[PDB]
C-alpha cells in the first residue's frame, strides 16, 4: 500500500509515441505468454485507445535455456523523465570503482515489480506486442508497477535500496556498491576467490530481505587494466619505401592528437621518386626522429578531462580477425577511453554479434567509468542493426546509437 | 446502445469549439431539419439548450438522392486528444493462409453505432440556422461518434474488438479479421456450418446494434479489397492499365511509375528506373517532361510483362519460405518469394538509389535485408535465400568490407548473371613494377585542370583537361598511371578522395570516368593503390 511516488513530466514535454518493430512468430508468442502472466500478476493490465503513447518491446534470452525475458526500449522515456531521475531524484556516482580491482554486476530489477507506480503516470509506459501481418490490431499493456528498463524506477527504489544494503556496507566499508538501472555493480580489492564468497554474502543478505538475485551461478569486470591505450608504430628489422610512407602518415595523424611529432627527417629519407620496394636504409637523424616520436606517443594526451554536461560518444572499428577496437571521447581527438575488443575463438561468432557484444561490453565500461552510457556510431546499416541486434542483446539497458554511412579511411591508425 | 464508453479529453490547456454557421442555404436547411429530427428519433443526436455547448460548423450535399449531414469537426479534431493510431499497415495477401470458406461483412452505420462519452459530447455541437428572424436555432449534440471525428476509428475498432470477444471464445476455429468497417472471417467448416456460424455471429452484432449484410453474406469471391483480387485459392493484384501518349507530365510519371510498382508485387520483372530518372528532375506537376529512348524500353519491356496475368498462392506454415534472387540491369534487382517453385508468395524488386559508387555484392547483401524485414512483416520469419553468388565470392568480400553485415542462410544458385568481384586490389606493395606517382590540380573559376604522373623510371606526363573538378583530375590523375602502366603496377596518390573510390572496390558508378578506371583496374593483373599525405614533400608532384 505504499503511496506512490508521484512523477511528473518536464513541462513541455509530451509522452513517449514510438513505432512497435515488427517481430518474429516466435518473439510474439513469448512476449503474449510473459505478458498474461504479467497482467495476472498485476504488474501490468490493458489499455483501451485513449492512450496514445507506445513504448518499444523486444524479446531476449538472458539465461538462454528456455528463459524468454522482456525487454523494453525505455529510451524515450528516460530522456522525457530525465529531470526525475536526473535531478529531482539522483543516483550519485561512485569514481572509486574503476579503481577497485574485480567488479560483478547483479541483476535486482525484480524489486521494482512490488513497488506500485503513480496512477497519473501509468499512461506513458504503454507498449504494443505487434500482430503478424496486421492481421489484429496489436495488444496494448501499460505498467501498474515500476517498469524495469526506467530511469525513475532505481530513483525510487533509492531509498528502500539504500536501506536494505546498509547492513552489508556496514560489515564491508571498502566495498563500493553503485546501482545503475536494474543492475548493482560491486567492487572490491580482495582476492577473486575471497571476492566471489564475499558477492556470494551480499547475494544471500540480499536475498534474506525479499530481493531475487538471479543464481545461475557475467564474470567478474576488472578495470585496473583499463587506460587509454598507446598508439603504436611498426617495428621492423628492415624498412621500404613504403614501410616509410605510412609510417609518415600515420604519424601526421596522430599530430591532430599528440602534438610534437616531427617526421621531417623522416620526409627527408623519402625524396626522390623511387620504387616502393626499395629498401631505404634509415639514416640517424630519421632514427632520432623515429625514438623522439616512440616516446611522445606513449605519454598520455594533454587537457583530456570528462565533462559532465557533454555525452559520451563511442566508435568501434572493424579490424578483422574477429577483433574490434573502440574509442570513447566527448571532443574530437580528445579521447576519454580506448581499447580493443577481441571475441574469444568461437566457430559460431558473427560480425554482428560481436558488435553486440562489443556495444555491451563499452556501455558496461562507460556505465563503470562515468555512470552513463555513450551513443555509439555502429559500423552497421541501420536496417540490419535494427532487424538482428536483440539477438545477442544479453543486458537490461538499452545505448543510444546512430549509424556511419562514411567508411574509415585507415584502420590500422587505431590499431 | 450497451456498450461502453471510452473516456475522451480534450488536448491540455483547450476548450470546445465555439466556430459559427455562417452559411444560411434556407433550402438546405429545411433537408438538414428532416434528416436531424429523423436521427434524433433513432438518439443518435439530441437537441440541447442554450447554455452555450461550443458550436460546430455543418452543411448539406447530395450524392436514394438524399441529401446528407456534414459537420467540419477540425476545430475540435485539432482540440481533442491524441489517440492510439489505427494502423496503416494492411494485410499483405501472401501472408493470409488459405480457408475453406471466407465471408465478408460490412457495418452498415459504423461510428452511429457506438456511443460517445457523455462528458465530451458537449464540444460536437452543432447549430440548425434559419434565414427568419426569431431564429429558431436549433441545437444538437452528438451521443455517437460523429463522422470526420479524430477519435472514432479508434473508439471503433475497440469497441467492435470487446464485441467480438464473447464469440471467438464461442467459437475458436473461426478466424476473424478486423479492417475498417469490414470483418473478414474464415473458416476450415463444412459451408453449411460456416453460413450457420456467420449468422450466428450476424444475430450477435444485431444484439450490440451493428448492422450486418443481409442475402446471407453478401460477399462472392473473387474480392476486391485494397487493389488486390482476393481467389478462394490464388491472389492477385487488381488489373492494371498503363496509358498511351504523345505527351507526359510530372503527373502522368508519378501514376504511371505508382501503377508499374503495384504490380511488382506478383508480377515478375518490372523495372522502374529510367522512369524514375525522368521523376529526378522533380519539377512541378504540370510540367511537361520529354520520354528517353532508355524509358520507352523499360515501358514496352513492362507492358509485354503485365501483357498475360500472372498470380500467387497463400502461406502455408507447414512448408519452407523461400525467396531468390537475380539480378537485373543497372543495379537493379528482382526477388521472388515461393513455397513451391511454380508458384510465388510474392515478388519485388531493391533498387540502390542512394549513393554514387556501389559493388554488386553490396547491394545483394542490401536486397537480403529487404527482404529479410519484408518476411518478418508478413509471416514473422525469415526466409531460406537462394543466391547467385559462391561462397568464397561473399566470403572474401564480408571479411575485408569495413562494415558488418549478417548472412543469412542462403544456398548458391548458378544462374546467370552471377555475382563476383572483378577486381580486388593488393594488401602489400608489387616488387618488380613501376611506381606511379600520380597527382591531379585543376582551379574553380578556370575549370580549366591538369594531371600526370611521375614514375621511379624516369617517365612522365602531364594532360590537360577542361570542365574538370579537383575530384574528377585526381581520379583523372589515377586513370593516366593505369592506361601507361603494364599489367603490375603501383600507384601513389595523395588524394583521400580517389583513395576512398577506389578502395571501397566499386564495379559500377554513375561517373564515365570511374567506369574507365574499373575497365582498366580490371584488366590489369595486379594493382597497389597506396596514399601519402599532401604537402609533404615527398610525392614530389607540382602542378
Ligand atoms: N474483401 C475482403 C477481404 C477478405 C480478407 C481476408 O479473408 C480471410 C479472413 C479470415 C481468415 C482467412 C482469410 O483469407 C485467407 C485467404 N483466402 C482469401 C479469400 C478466399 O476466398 N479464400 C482464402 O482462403 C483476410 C485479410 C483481408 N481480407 C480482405
Amino acid at each position: 500500500p505504499i503511496e506512490t511516488v508521484p512523477v511528473k513530466l518536464k513541462p513541455g514535454m509530451d509522452g513517449p509515441k514510438v513505432k512497435q518493430w515488427p517481430l518474429t512468430e516466435e518473439k510474439i508468442k513469448a512476449l503474449v505468454e510473459i505478458c498474461t502472466e504479467m497482467e495476472k500478476e498485476g504488474k501490468i493490465s490493458k489499455i483501451g485507445p485513449e492512450n496514445p503513447y507506445n513504448t518499444p518491446v523486444f524479446a531476449i534470452k538472458k539465461k538462454d535455456s528456455t528463459k524468454w525475458r522482456k525487454l523494453v526500449d525505455f529510451r524515450e522515456l528516460n530522456k522525457r523523465t530525465q529531470d526525475f531521475w536526473e535531478v529531482q531524484l539522483g543516483i550519485p556516482h561512485p569514481a572509486g570503482l574503476k579503481k577497485k580491482k574485480s567488479v560483478t554486476v547483479l541483476d535486482v530489477g525484480d524489486a521494482y515489480f512490488s513497488v506500485p507506480l503513480d496512477e497519473d503516470f501509468r499512461k506513458y509506459t504503454a507498449f504494443t506486442i505487434p500482430s503478424i501481418n496486421n492481421e489484429t490490431p496489436g495488444i496494448r499493456y501499460q505498467y501498474n508497477v515500476l517498469p524495469q528498463g526506467w530511469k525513475g524506477s532505481p530513483a525510487i527504489f533509492q531509498s528502500s535500496m539504500t536501506k536494505i544494503l546498509e547492513p552489508f556496507k556496514k560489515q564491508n566499508p571498502d566495498i563500493v556498491i553503485y546501482q545503475y538501472m536494474d543492475d548493482l555493480y560491486v567492487g572490491s580489492d580482495l582476492e577473486i576467490g575471497q571476492h566471489r564468497t564475499k558477492i556470494e554474502e551480499l547475494r544471500q543478505h540480499l536475498l534474506r530481505w525479499g530481493l531475487t538475485t538471479p543464481d545461475k551461478k557475467g564474470y567478474e569486470l576488472h578495470p585496473d587494466k583499463w587506460t587509454v591505450q598507446p598508439i603504436v608504430l611498426p617495428e621492423k628489422d628492415s624498412w621500404t619505401v613504403n614501410d616509410i610512407q605510412k609510417l609518415v602518415g600515420k604519424l601526421n595523424w596522430a599530430s591532430q592528437i599528440y602534438p610534437g611529432i616531427k617526421v621531417r627527417q623522416l620526409s627527408k629519407l623519402l625524396r626522390g621518386t623511387k620504387a616502393l620496394t626499395e629498401v631505404i636504409p634509415l639514416t640517424e637523424e630519421a632514427e632520432l626522429e623515429l625514438a623522439e616520436n616512440r616516446e611522445i606517443l606513449k605519454e598520455p594526451v594533454h587537457g583530456v578531462y570528462y565533462d559532465p554536461s557533454k555525452d559520451l560518444i563511442a566508435e568501434i572499428q572493424k579490424q578483422g580477425q574477429g577483433q574490434w577496437t573502440y574509442q570513447i571521447y566527448q571532443e574530437p581527438f580528445k579521447n576519454l577511453k580506448t581499447g580493443k575488443y577481441a571475441r574469444m575463438r568461437g566457430a559460431h561468432t558473427n560480425d554482428v554479434k560481436q558488435l553486440t557484444e562489443a556495444v555491451q561490453k563499452i556501455t558496461t565500461e562507460s556505465i563503470v567509468i562515468w555512470g552513463k552510457t555513450p551513443k555509439f556510431k555502429l559500423p552497421i546499416q541501420k536496417e540490419t542493426w535494427e532487424t538482428w541486434w536483440t539477438e545477442y542483446w544479453q543486458a537490461t539497458w538499452i545505448p543510444e546509437w546512430e549509424f556511419v554511412n562514411t567508411p574509415p579511411l585507415v584502420k590500422l591508425w587505431y590499431q | 446502445s450497451p456498450i461502453e464508453t471510452v473516456p475522451v479529453k480534450l488536448k491540455p490547456g483547450m476548450d470546445g469549439p465555439k466556430v459559427k454557421q455562417w452559411p444560411l442555404t434556407e433550402e438546405k436547411i429545411k433537408a438538414l431539419v428532416e434528416i436531424c429530427t429523423e436521427m434524433e428519433k433513432e438518439g443518435k443526436i439530441s437537441k440541447i439548450g442554450p447554455e452555450n455547448p461550443y458550436n460546430t460548423p455543418v452543411f448539406a450535399i447530395k450524392k436514394s438522392t438524399k441529401w446528407r449531414k456534414l459537420v467540419d469537426f477540425r476545430e475540435l479534431n485539432k482540440r481533442t486528444q491524441d489517440f492510439w493510431e489505427v494502423q496503416l499497415g494492411i494485410p499483405h495477401p501472401a501472408g493470409l493462409k488459405k480457408k475453406k470458406s471466407v465471408t465478408v461483412l460490412d457495418v452498415g452505420d459504423a461510428y452511429f453505432s457506438v456511443p460517445l462519452d457523455e462528458d465530451f459530447r458537449k464540444y460536437t455541437a452543432f447549430t440548425i440556422p434559419s434565414i427568419n428572424n426569431e431564429t429558431p436555432g436549433i441545437r444538437y449534440q452528438y451521443n455517437v461518434l460523429p463522422q470526420g471525428w479524430k477519435g472514432s476509428p479508434a473508439i471503433f475498432q475497440s469497441s467492435m474488438t470487446k464485441i467480438l470477444e464473447p464469440f471467438a471464445a464461442q467459437n475458436p476455429d473461426i478466424v476473424i479479421c478486423q479492417y475498417m468497417d469490414d470483418l473478414y472471417v474464415g473458416s476450415d467448416l463444412e459451408i453449411g456450418q460456416h453460413r450457420t456460424k456467420i449468422e450466428e455471429l450476424r444475430q450477435h452484432l444485431l444484439r450490440w446494434g451493428l448492422t450486418t449484410p443481409d442475402k446471407k453474406h453478401q460477399k462472392e469471391p473473387p474480392f476486391l479489397w485494397m487493389g488486390y483480387e482476393l481467389h478462394p485459392d490464388k491472389w492477385t493484384v487488381q488489373p492494371i492499365v498503363l496509358p498511351e501518349k504523345d505527351s507526359w507530365t510530372v503527373n502522368d510519371i508519378q501514376k504511371l511509375v505508382g501503377k508499374l510498382n503495384w504490380a511488382s508485387q506478383i508480377y515478375p520483372g518490372i523495372k522502374v528506373r529510367q522512369l524514375s530518372k525522368l521523376l529526378r528532375g522533380t519539377k512541378a506537376l504540370t510540367e511537361v517532361i520529354p520520354l528517353t529512348e532508355e524509358a520507352e524500353l523499360e515501358l514496352a519491356e513492362n507492358r509485354e510483362i503485365l501483357k498475360e496475368p500472372v498470380h500467387g498462392v497463400y502461406y502455408d506454415p507447414s512448408k519452407d519460405l523461400i525467396a531468390e534472387i537475380q539480378k537485373q540491369g543497372q543495379g537493379q534487382w528482382t526477388y521472388q518469394i515461393y513455397q513451391e517453385p511454380f508458384k510465388n508468395l510474392k515478388t519485388g524488386k531493391y533498387a540502390r538509389m542512394r549513393g554514387a559508387h556501389t559493388n554488386d555484392v553490396k547491394q545483394l547483401t542490401e536486397a537480403v535485408q529487404k527482404i529479410t524485414t519484408e518476411s518478418i512483416v508478413i509471416w514473422g520469419k525469415t526466409p531460406k535465400f537462394k543466391l547467385p553468388i559462391q561462397k568464397e565470392t561473399w566470403e572474401t568480400w564480408w571479411t575485408e568490407y569495413w562494415q558488418a553485415t549478417w548472412i543469412p542462410e542462403w544456398e548458391f544458385v548458378n544462374t546467370p548473371p552471377l555475382v563476383k568481384l572483378w577486381y580486388q586490389l593488393e594488401k602489400e606493395p608489387i616488387v618488380g613494377a613501376e611506381t606511379f606517382y600520380v597527382d591531379g590540380a585543376a582551379n574553380r573559376e578556370t575549370k580549366l585542370g591538369k594531371a600526370g604522373y611521375v614514375t621511379n623510371k624516369g617517365r612522365q606526363k602531364v594532360v590537360p583537361l577542361t570542365n574538370t573538378t579537383n575530384q574528377k583530375t585526381e581520379l583523372q590523375a589515377i586513370y593516366l598511371a593505369l592506361q601507361d602502366s603494364g599489367l603490375e603496377v603501383n600507384i601513389v596518390t595523395d588524394s583521400q578522395y580517389a583513395l576512398g573510390i577506389i578502395q571501397a572496390q566499386p564495379d559500377k558508378s554513375e561517373s564515365e570516368l570511374v567506369n574507365q578506371i574499373i575497365e582498366q583496374l580490371i584488366k590489369k593483373e595486379k594493382v597497389y593503390l597506396a596514399w601519402v599525405p599532401a604537402h609533404k614533400g615527398i610525392g614530389g608532384n607540382e602542378q
